[PDB]
RNA sequence: GCCGUCGCUGGCAGUCGGCAGAGCGAGAAAGAGAGUGGCGCGGACGCUACGCCGCGACGAGUAGGAGGGCCGCUGCGGUGAGCCUUGAAGCCUAGGGCGCGGGCCCGGGUGGAGCCGCCGCAGGUGCAGAUCUUGGUGGUAGUAGCAAAUAUUCAAACGAG
RNA sequence: UGGAAUGCGAGUGCCUAGUGGGCCACUUUUGGUAAGCAGAACUGGCGCUGCGGGAUGAACCGAACGCCGGGUUAAGGCGCC
């Protein structure tokens, strides 16, 4: 006998995306090359972000991939997310980007090529950048959801600001005993 | 579907998950939410502050409708407005201003959240924040209040 | 019993519900019942409006 | 009937399951809880620290350019350690040539 | 002077008894088929020694000899002739079994083409 | 030695062939670099990449959780130019086998009219128990027993008795 | 000159079942004449666990378990069984 312990033998973690979706999987292909075949950790950066779930690839707004791409040094290089680019009403000019998405949504791309921008997808990030040089890989908010605001201290202790699971917000949904010292305590 | 749920899984293993001990019984601890304020309070009082007592004044035959007043902000202001509209007054020499009617648009009260585009422009709404006034009149903007 | 975090609910299933549930199995035979009685009362009262 | 009242048998060998962890460690930690007269005036200073940038971008400067002047003005065996030398890939790489020579 | 395989290893099974079910052999209502003891008290589950033994994945055999028949070669259904072709081009490791249900008459075709393709036939003699 | 699990988030798109040139496992960063001046017609396998291959460690389990089932049952959309009176389902079998197993295949017999594989969908889907329900059958067992109220016998008849 | 040794990849977040009758031993220890009694501390066990030894045995001693071959052992043994 060995004195060992095995709960923590098996690794938690993707190693393929969970998805079916077949456009997805030869994306995955591509980059299970690359990234073994290539010493770019760029590439596994992207091959990892393949298998990541719908959560683990939040939306990137146009407003932010606009500041992001503004700060100094990051001229001529390609913006990268591994997820959707949504569109910025809040904007009001975009500047010539180049930029890579698993999606763009109709008006985001409408607004990215008016303004003489490229609009690629990872097999064409690939042929033009093998190994990731000149890129900028970008993420969205992962904490930007609603669940994050119930989670943490439960509302019921001291100094917990998170977010309670109430059927109505008013008057009358969980605000006397424990919100108030009027009515028993607060805290 | 069926096929794909823990009952298939659990056949042959006698308690069916619920445990040799405790078994699974009809309702220890109570039907719905009984005992909040005792053996339950815990969780009440961990998960549900405030949920017992009284707060503030009644009113009886609230009609939702008197109070309806859609808000928006002034960084989505020009949304409401096509956007050859935005362009072309920004380009004009005259200098006359576009006129946005936030009513028609289904807003009541204009807010202040945003910074709005260096470009004159005619706001028409039947409320504004105070904020949200002198944000238009930094651009050089009118304020129009409707009824 | 409440476990751990979650939203206290109070459905409305006290009384016999079961004896008044109505389903809508006879909603496309309804739609066919008021289409087929639209034209037949367009037919009646042609050529007069059929709006009303 | 009676029971079991009290005990912590078995308890020390739960909380090490997953380990008694010390409290967790950040470079700054927050002014919860100090004195307010304190915390006024700390937020006072901090306001006004825009009030000096150019001083210090001036004493920046003259720092740095005497600190550049005074740096420009004061700029086993025999036999194992050559065998050691030779088998070296780059610094044996024309001994080695020598003996391949020699040999032939 | 059957078809010989390619190769004819030695086939090496870690048990060739059964495993019969606990106190089948007590009651006809248990049949012998296994299945996985689970009382508390149960000798059997928990591996005491002189009982009825509980199969468990070290008993699997070597994946190179796995579903190999005594003969050296794998099984693999067939109804038709179109199906026997499949093995057209790995007769020298996968041999044909003609199912139950095919009548007599089709077992001729299909044994015969069967040799012509040198294929190998489990039970070609069935049914004449 | 073999099986599986885990780890290396390891290797393989280079099957780059006569439009050829076979290598990148080795102690110690980065090019089997590119140039400018001084006869035969030949060369195994592989790669369902959800595939295939290598190396190392590990393997107890109630309650309980999770995964994988080319495990099993019934029905629905597709597909198998599927099977079947030259014999379906079902059933039986000291026949031959496969799989760790759940199970499955084939042979022989009986049977007499329908049935199954694969990709998906659906569920009234898997029994040893519940003094479980209903039906059937045992040992007990040719056993307990056919003992309350006094009682029958002779001859003949019919009749197979 | 990452400022003792040694070993080891870590951090973090959601959702979560069963449990919430325990019992035993070395040592410490309360009540009790004592109890295979009642009640605590520490660690380890049994519970959930087979296997060699203690003839037999929940807990003792050794040792923890995939299916095998060879070798060697532990605690225990070597008149015969
Ligand atoms: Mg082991
Ligand atoms: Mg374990
Ligand atoms: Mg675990
Ligand atoms: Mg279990
Ligand atoms: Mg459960
Ligand atoms: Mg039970
Ligand atoms: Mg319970
Ligand atoms: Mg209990
Ligand atoms: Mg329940
Ligand atoms: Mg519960
Ligand atoms: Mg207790
Ligand atoms: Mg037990
Ligand atoms: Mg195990
Ligand atoms: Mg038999
Ligand atoms: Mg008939
Ligand atoms: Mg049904
Ligand atoms: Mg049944
Ligand atoms: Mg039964
Ligand atoms: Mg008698
Ligand atoms: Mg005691
Ligand atoms: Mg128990
Ligand atoms: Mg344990
Ligand atoms: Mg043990
Ligand atoms: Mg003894
Ligand atoms: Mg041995
Ligand atoms: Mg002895």
């Amino acid at each position: 006998g060995v004195d060992i312990r095995h709960n923590k033998d098996r690794k938690v973690r993707r190693k393929e995306p969970k998805s079916q979706d077949i456009y997805l999987r030869l994306l995955v292909k591509l980059y299970r090359f690359l990234a073994r075949r290539t010493n770019s950790t760029f590439n596994q950066v992207v091959l990892k972000r393949l298998f990541m779930s719908r959560t683990n690839r939040p939306p990137l707004s146009l407003s932010r991939m606009i500041r992001k791409m503004k700060l100094p040094g990051r001229e001529n290089k390609t913006a990268v997310v591994v997820g959707t680019v949504t569109d910025d009403v809040r904007v009001q000019e975009v500047p010539k980007l180049k930029v890579c998405a698993l999606r763009v949504t109709s008006r985001a791309r409408s607004r990215i090529l008016k303004a003489g921008g490229k609009i690629l997808t990872f097999d064409q990030l690939a042929l033009d950048s093998p190994k990731g040089r000149g890129t900028v890989l970008l993420s969205g908010p992962r904490k930007g959801r609603e669940v994050y605001r119930h989670f943490g201290k439960a509302p019921g202790t001291p100094h917990s600001h998170t977010k309670p699971y109430v059927r109505s917000k008013g008057r009358k949904f969980e605000r006397a005993r424990g919100r108030r010292a009027s009515r028993g305590y607060k805290n | 579907p069926s096929r794909l749920r823990k009952t298939r899984k659990l056949r042959g293993h006698v308690s069916h998950g619920h445990g040799r001990i405790g078994k699974h019984r009809k309702h220890p601890g109570g039907r719905g939410n009984a005992g909040g304020m005792h053996h339950h309070r815990i969780n009440f009082d961990k998960y549900h502050p405030g949920y017992f007592g009284k707060v503030g004044m009644r009113h009886y035959h609230l009609k939702r409708n008197q109070s309806f007043c859609p808000t928006v902000n002034l960084d989505k202001l020009w949304t409401l407005v096509s956007e050859q509209t935005r362009v072309n007054a920004a380009k004009n020499k005259t200098g006359a201003a576009p006129i946005i009617d936030v009513v028609r648009s289904g807003y009541y009260k204009v807010l202040g959240k945003g910074k709005l585009p260096k470009q004159p422009v005619i706001v028409k709404a039947k409320f504004f924040s105070r904020r949200a006034e002198e944000k238009i009149k930094g651009v050089g903007g009118a304020c129009v209040l409707v009824a | 019993a409440p476990s751990r975090n979650g939203m206290i609910l109070k459905p409305h299933f006290h009384k016999d519900w079961q004896r008044r549930v109505a389903t809508w199995f006879n909603q496309p035979a309804r739609k066919i019942r008021r289409r087929k009685a639209r034209q037949a009362r367009a037919r009646r009262i042609a050529p007069r409006p059929a709006a009303g | 009937a009676k029971s079991k009242n009290h005990t912590t048998h078995n308890q020390s060998r739960k909380w090490h399951r997953n380990g008694i962890k010390k409290p967790r460690s950040q470079r700054y930690e927050s002014l919860k809880g100090v004195d307010p007269k304190f915390l006024r005036n700390m937020r006072f200073a901090k306001k006004h620290n825009k009030k000096g940038l150019k001083k210090m971008q001036a004493n920046n400067a003259k720092a740095m350019a005497a600190r550049a002047e005074a740096i420009k003005a004061l700029v086993v065996s025999r036999k194992l350690h050559r065998l050691a030398y030779i088998a070296h890939p780059k610094l044996g790489r024309r001994a080695r040539a020598r003996i391949a020579r020699g040999l032939r | 002077a059957a078809l010989r395989p390619l190769v004819k290893p030695k086939i090496v099974k870690k048990r060739t008894k059964k495993f019969i079910r606990h106190q089948s052999d007590r009651y006809v209502k248990i049949k012998r088929n296994w299945r996985k003891p689970r009382g508390i008290d149960n000798r059997v589950r928990r591996r005491f020694k002189g009982q009825i033994l509980m199969p468990n994945i070290g008993y699997g055999s070597n994946k190179k000899t796995k579903h190999m028949l005594p003969s050296g070669f794998r099984k693999f259904l067939v109804h038709n002739v179109k199906e026997l072709e499949v093995l057209l081009m790995c007769n020298k490791s996968y041999c044909a079994e003609i199912a139950h249900n095919v009548s007599s008459k089709n077992r001729k075709a299909i044994v015969e083409r069967a040799a012509q393709l040198a294929i190998r036939v489990t039970n070609p003699n069935a049914r004449l």
